[PDB]
């Protein structure tokens, strides 16, 4: 079906700046499109209604223009609230569909993460599990990839991330990474690998242990 | 004023049935054009188009969700039900209804159509969890080790959430990051809370764990191993 | 197909 585009998708700013985010349609929706301000924990808002409409009680400095296959939503001055993720969405075609988002958050400067590598517990591996869990500490901005690597095996469909908000007073974000193994799997390898690439970082860095080294 | 809020059940095992209702209020379905749709966000993700329907009794359908939604209207309850069949764990997330005005109109004749094209007014969404897994506490265990050193806690394979992790039986703040859990796939959570202190703080350092569903607190004192 | 709304 029809793919709506949003760029970019994240964008660094600060309080009183002008942003614009832009919102491309792979066929003409006409002027069938709104944007919508979502707060972390709560229901996207309607900004913009038909391409260019300010919505009922939406503050003046939102706008929005184009029609067609392209789009952009402005805020002029941006103000605290505004540090959200928008979304834009069509609805000439069925079905109605939003684009990825575009999230806003508070720039500072550049900063590489400090990343450490948390082995298995003893306790963990008498269970018959092992948890190896990556820390990407403190860093920005918030793109952030870690690669897995078991005795240089790239590893791939065995790990889970979560990222934490945006700090309030650092402005970084955080990153845990969980390679899972079988407690058998675990066994039968020495050198488990976090790979980190990073914005901040020259060039990528790498945090490992061998497996049962004392 | 326009108001919507869904409400069912928070969570549903796979190949089960999950009905949605959206009860909402300052509109009728039986307005002119209006159209109440629904529409889901996966935790950490972008949103998501399910269906929606008119007042004239017209529906439409992600055509990749078709065959597992049902969207029907009680005009005089003022309720639009969603009825999704054949969950499974990638159906967990927070599902939306909203509202969608129809043309404006002059003494009853349409005259503009631009304001149908946004969903202007939104419920608060209701959080849905597609797990086969029956309550359960978390095992926790330890995480050991600019020069500052890292320690935490994984609190592993609980069900369902909330569970809440201090550090110091609060006193310890600075430093301190508790990330969001995963739903893995044995349809368990878990989740690493750490913290960074400077590498001589090494002090002691204890997780006070809780999960309030299956009454599971634990205090977990971690340590720079070696003995 | 085209929304509700076209033509």
């Amino acid at each position: 079906a029809l793919q709506l585009t949003q760029s970019p998708s994240s964008l660094s700013a600060s309080v009183g700046d002008r942003i614009t985010i832009t919102c491309r349609a792979s066929q003409g929706v006409t002027s069938a499109l709104a944007w919508y301000r979502q707060k972390p924990g709560s229901p996207p808002q309607l900004l913009i209604y038909d391409a260019s409409s300010l919505e009922s009680g939406v503050p003046s400095r939102f706008s929005g223009s184009g029609s067609g296959t392209e789009f952009t939503l402005t805020i002029s001055t941006l103000r605290p609230e505004d540090f959200a993720t928008y979304y834009c969405q069509q609805l000439h075609f069925y079905p109605h569909t939003f684009g990825g988002g575009t999230r806003v958050d508070v720039r500072r400067t550049v900063a590489a993460p400090s990343v450490f590598i948390f082995p298995p517990s003893d306790e963990q591996l008498k269970s018959g599990t092992a948890s190896v869990v990556c820390l990407l500490n403190n860093f920005y901005p918030r793109e952030a990839k870690v690669q897995w690597k078991v005795d240089n095996a790239l590893q791939s469909g065995n790990s889970q991330e979560s990222v934490t908000e945006q700090d309030s007073k650092d402005s970084t974000y955080s990153l845990s990474s969980t390679l899972t193994l079988s407690k058998a799997d675990y066994e039968k390898h020495k050198v488990y690998e976090c790979e980190v690439t990073h914005q901040g970082l020259s060039s990528p860095v790498t945090k490992s242990f061998n497996r049962g080294e004392c | 004023r326009i108001t919507l809020k869904e409400s069912g059940p928070p969570l549903v095992k796979p190949t089960q049935t999950l009905t949605l209702t959206c009860s909402f209020s300052g509109f009728s379905l039986s307005d002119f054009g209006v159209g109440v749709g629904w529409i889901r966000q996966p935790p950490g993700k972008a949103l998501e188009w399910l269906a929606i329907i008119y007042s004239d009794d017209d529906k439409r359908y992600s055509p990749s969700l078709n065959t597992r939604l049902t969207i029907t209207k009680d005009t005089s309850k003022n309720q639009v039900v969603l009825v999704m069949t054949r969950v499974s764990p990638v159906d967990t997330a927070t599902y939306f209804c909203a509202h969608r005005r129809g043309p404006t109109t002059l003494f009853g004749v349409p005259i503009a159509r631009g304001p149908v094209n946004a969903m202007d007014v939104w419920g608060q969404g209701i959080t849905v969890t597609i797990s086969s897994t029956s309550t359960k506490g978390p095992s926790v265990f330890p995480l050991a080790p600019g020069a500052a050193a890292a320690l935490g806690c994984l609190v592993k394979d609980y069900f369902p959430e909330p569970v809440t992790v201090s550090w110091n039986s609060g006193a310890l703040t600075s430093g301190v990051h508790t990330f969001p859990a995963v739903l893995q796939s044995s349809g368990l959570y878990s989740l690493s809370s750490v913290v960074t202190v400077p590498s001589s703080s090494l002090q002691t350092y204890t997780c006070n764990v809780n999960h309030k569903p299956s009454n599971t607190k634990v205090d977990k004192r971690v340590e720079p191993k070696s003995c | 197909e085209c929304d509700k709304w076209c033509s």
